[PDB]
């Protein structure tokens, strides 16, 4: 809400801050009053960049930094992979070592081509999906429920 | 004057000692004999130090193995300076009695800003600047570059010390901070580092609490070397507040904005480094895999591995993520929110920042920031504060709390919100001191009743004694005035603050008191706003003008520069016959820093019981928590917060040399039994029911009569 | 100052003295009085204040630095005692010359 305004229509923010940033594959600031401007023509196209969007690629976000939006959103998907708990590995190095590649993948996905990452992620899928992904995914609700109370 | 103490024979420089000193020394020896931490109170500002210092020295000679060394801490560097004079006098007396030098060393530490010999850092006075500048000069890269002897300003004093100071330690002697500066210049060494090394072999070391409490810098010099040492805190009744300040970290939007701007430079610097020097500086990663100072104490601090942040780019993004969360978390406009454990959970859930990688964030910053060969840490200081806040939150929140204030006080609408991380209990940060050291003696003056302190600070005291000053003459004649000339209650209650009549009584009492009281008088209020309102109300009426005629009037302000000038003029007025009336606030840094002696602050006037505003949410987490844990009533601590604060600002007039003075408290609340009991014993025992609630007119007459008695010689 | 001007020209042999009966503790003066003390010591003018209902600080140094004595009135009866004491000639000190 502290931003001066939209790159195109910088008038609604001054009047009220109720408008919230909308995340997109462009990692690219947009505003609700300006979202309607995109639906009328293009229907999922960035005004200046013109990046195509499948169905509006819109989700509410409140992080003024566009890079954080992509970094945070990408990290959300990556967390679905490599979610195995630390204690699963007795080796001291292996605890945080795999997290390093996870961070590398996130940064690799942000800017560089994800084709290598997608191909790599497929290799992990064939192995992790069987036991670890299913086990940790189910246990996420159990730990979260206990943690909340 | 050799004293045949029960435990042993103890020397003493001055000719005579009052009975309280005998009680003081014997009680102190009992704690030392029991080798257990304890607390005791002594009235006199001066005289206790020599008795305290002398007894420790004698005990050291009798049982040198029992006590390795003495760590005597004082509030302020100006104050700690007065202590070394007492120690220096004692050693000469002992040296003359022995007739020869003995292997005894005593030195005082201070910040590099206070004492230093490099001309470049001399003109600058900011503490951070010297630390940033000194780090650059002493930076390993400069040291490594100094070996190359390339054309670049290199600070020789550290270099010369390394070649010389390391080989030979100073034999013995006592060196003041001002004196210690001279030695560094002559020998071409650091007055700071030379003292730092001497801590390994030094009988007495003295420095303020922030050299011994904050884990960032206290731990390094307070290492396990002093496994069994007599650590002593003097006049440390405000130890919890200072102990808490060592942990509380304040995050502000302007500070946060500076962090982002600083972070932008960090990324730019990394890019330049990669193209210029990468392989050599990439070596930091290799050691990182193997595995500004950390705020985590000895046991709490962890060094297993840095975590998922193993590279500069990875770490920098981590700060960006955490900084964004704080930026957004702060921008929210809402009522004050408290979330000690939930913030960490919310931080982890919202932005995917696990606590364990966040634990080492600050520790990784110091190592990573070092590789960048930055010009100085002063520019990036705001980022470190967040980093210290970044690691601290992830470290522990059992006895802590994050307080978010979208709106600041005294402002209906302000665009500079501040996020507080105020602690709630002081036992957490001071635990290592009690645990590490065999025994700690919290010697204090004007101490409110000792029973609360063990509750606030988790320790098992050995002795709990209150020492009452005893003199052939009644040096102090305190009184409390609750009834005015109108026989009207004069309590300075919040609802009674606006009453004009109560304000009128205070002005009239000061006018009459200023008429009879000789030159030198200080009046303490409860808050700046309340002081201004009373000052303005008096200004409208003719009371204020008359006081100006009778005696000069001086007032205190928040700005330090005005305070120093006003006080500087105030001292001159006391010397001359004009006199002066210094209005001030009990919480004012002037009240704690300043010390009043003979013909200075002759009659200390207290206008209203000193209570903090009941709206500051920070005190609530501190206050309500103490009710839940350690089982202290909110009113009990709240009143204890006033008597200790009131006693602090009224016990100055009895500094030393038996200089007369009367302490008048213009509030009927002090007449209540609860306030009187929590008052220090030495003041309270002098107080009597006859003068407990003297009227304004009645109080003045006794004040005039009492001064007459003290005017005549012994 | 008024006393100093008239006593400045007095003969050296005679012992100049001043007895200030100070009543109001305040002292509003055009110039700092500490400087005037330096002149008095050189002029060897003894100033022995007798304060009233107040132990004024500035006169405390005035009496002891200049050689005089400082006192405060305990009561009316004590007041007679003090002045009568000053009637007797004061002992001549080292600074005093005959
Ligand atoms: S190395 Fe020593 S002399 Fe040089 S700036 Fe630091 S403290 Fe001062
Ligand atoms: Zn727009
Ligand atoms: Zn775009």
């Amino acid at each position: 809400m502290d931003d001066q305004g939209c790159p195109r229509c910088k008038t609604t923010k001054y009047r009220n801050p109720s408008l919230k940033l909308m995340v997109n594959v462009c990692g690219h600031t947009l505003c609700e009053s300006c979202v309607d401007l995109l639906f009328v023509r293009g229907a999922g196209n960035c005004p200046e960049c013109g990046t195509p969007l499948r169905k509006s690629n819109f989700r509410v976000q409140l992080f003024e930094d566009p890079t954080v939006d992509k970094e945070v959103e990408i990290r959300k998907k990556v967390l679905k992979i490599y979610n195995k708990r630390e204690e699963d590995f007795p080796s001291l190095r292996e605890y945080n070592d795999f997290l390093e590649e996870v961070e590398e993948i996130v940064f690799n996905l942000t800017n560089n081509v994800d084709l290598d990452n997608t191909k790599k992620k497929m290799e992990i899928y064939q192995k992790e999906n069987k036991d670890v992904i299913q086990k940790n995914k189910l246990k996420l609700t159990r730990e979260q429920e206990e943690l909340e109370e | 004057m050799k004293l045949n103490v029960d435990g042993l024979l103890v020397y003493f420089p001055y000719d005579y000692i009052y009975p309280e000193q005998f009680s003081y020394m014997r009680e102190l020896k009992r704690t030392l004999d029991a080798k257990g931490h304890g607390v005791l109170e002594m009235p006199s500002g001066t005289g206790k130090t020599v008795s305290l210092l002398a007894l420790i020295m004698a005990y050291q000679r009798a049982y040198p193995l029992e006590v390795t060394k003495l760590i005597y801490c004082s509030r302020t560097v100006p104050e700690i300076e007065k202590v070394i004079e007492e120690l220096r006098k004692l050693l000469n007396f002992y040296e003359k009695q022995e007739g020869e030098k003995l292997p005894f060393l005593g030195l005082a530490l201070s910040s590099r800003k206070n004492l230093c010999i490099h001309p470049e850092v001399t003109p600058l006075r900011f503490g951070k600047d010297v630390d940033g500048k000194c780090h650059s000069l002493t930076a390993s890269y400069v040291r490594a570059q100094y070996q190359h002897d390339t054309s670049l300003p290199h600070c020789r004093f550290y270099e010369e010390f390394d070649a010389h100071g390391r080989e030979v330690p100073l034999p013995a002697g006592i060196y003041n901070l001002d004196d210690l500066k001279a030695l560094g210049r002559r020998q071409g060494w650091c007055p700071y580092f030379l003292a730092r090394y001497s801590i390994l072999h030094a009988n007495v070391v003295v420095y303020s609490y922030h050299y011994l409490l904050d884990p960032k810098i206290a731990d390094l010099v307070s290492k396990e070397l002093a496994r069994k040492a007599v650590v002593v805190f003097d006049e440390a009744h405000n130890i919890d507040n200072v102990c808490i300040d060592s942990m509380s970290v304040n995050l502000t939007r302007r500070t946060l904005d500076r962090c982002q701007g600083n972070l932008e430079t960090l990324q730019k610097t990394v890019l330049r480094i990669k193209e210029t020097d990468e392989q050599r500086l990439r070596d930091e990663y290799r050691r990182l895999v193997e595995g500004a100072n950390p705020v985590l104490p000895d046991e709490v601090l962890q060094e297993a591995v840095p975590g998922s942040i193993r590279t500069a780019e990875h770490f920098l993004g981590f700060l960006r993520r955490l900084l964004e969360y704080v930026k957004w978390r702060l921008r929210v406009q809402h009522v004050v929110q408290e979330s000690p454990p939930a913030f960490l959970s919310g931080l982890a859930q919202r932005v995917c920042i696990q606590r364990k990688p966040l634990r080492f964030c600050a520790e990784r910053l110091r190592s990573l920031l070092h590789t960048l060969e930055i010009t100085d840490l002063a520019d990036f200081s705001p980022l470190t504060l967040l980093a210290n806040f970044a690691t601290l939150v992830s470290t522990y929140a059992k006895g802590f709390t994050i307080i978010i204030e979208p709106f600041d006080d005294r402002t209906p609408t302000i665009a500079n919100p501040i996020l507080h991380f105020s602690c709630m209990d002081a036992s957490l940060a001071i635990k290592p001191v009690f645990e590490r050291f065999q025994s700690v003696i919290i010697t204090s003056g004007t101490l409110s009743p000792l029973d609360i302190y063990p509750k606030i600070l988790d320790f098992h005291p050995v002795t709990m004694a209150t020492f009452t000053m005893t003199l052939a003459r009644v040096c102090l004649c305190p009184m409390i005035i609750g009834r005015g000339n109108d026989q009207v209650a004069i309590s300075s209650k919040f609802e009674t603050r606006e009453d004009i009549a109560v304000i009128r009584n205070y002005g009239n009492l000061l006018l009459e008191m200023s008429a009879v009281v000789p030159d030198g008088i200080v009046a303490f209020f409860t808050s700046y706003q309340y002081m201004e309102s009373t000052v303005a109300s008096w200004y409208e009426q003719g009371i204020l003008e008359n006081i100006q005629r009778n005696k000069l009037l001086f007032i205190e302000t928040q700005d330090g520069a005005e305070t120093s000038v006003a006080l500087e003029k105030y001292q001159e007025a006391c010397e001359n016959g004009r006199g002066a009336i210094l209005l001030s606030v009990a919480r004012g840094k002037v009240s704690e820093g300043i010390d009043f002696v003979h013909h200075y602050g002759r009659a200390v006037i207290m206008f209203g019981v000193p209570y903090v505003y009941t709206q500051s949410r920070i005190l609530k987490a501190r206050l309500e928590y103490l009710r839940d844990q350690f089982q202290i009533r909110e009113n009990d601590f709240l009143t204890f917060d006033a008597m200790r604060h009131a006693a602090q600002c009224v016990g100055r007039a009895i500094r030393g040399k038996t200089d007369y003075g009367l302490m008048v408290f213009a509030d009927k609340r002090f007449a209540r039994g609860d306030k009187r009991g929590k008052l220090p014993r030495w003041i309270q025992e002098h107080l009597t029911d006859a003068n407990l609630n003297l009227t304004v007119d009645e109080g003045v007459q006794v004040a005039k009569y009492f001064l007459r008695q003290m005017a005549q010689p012994f | 100052s008024i006393a100093m001007q008239t006593l400045k020209h007095m003969p050296g042999h005679t012992s100049r003295e001043v007895l200030i009966i100070f009543s109001s503790l305040t002292t509003c003066d055009p110039s700092n009085i500490y400087d005037l003390i330096k002149t008095l010591k050189a002029a060897k003018i003894r100033v022995s204040v007798i304060g009233l209902s107040a132990e004024v600080r500035v006169c405390t140094v005035l009496a002891r630095e200049t050689g005089g004595t400082y006192h405060v009135i305990l009561d009316e009866s004590h007041y007679k005692e003090l002045l009568t004491h000053h009637v007797s000639p004061p002992p001549a000190s080292s600074s005093s010359e005959c």
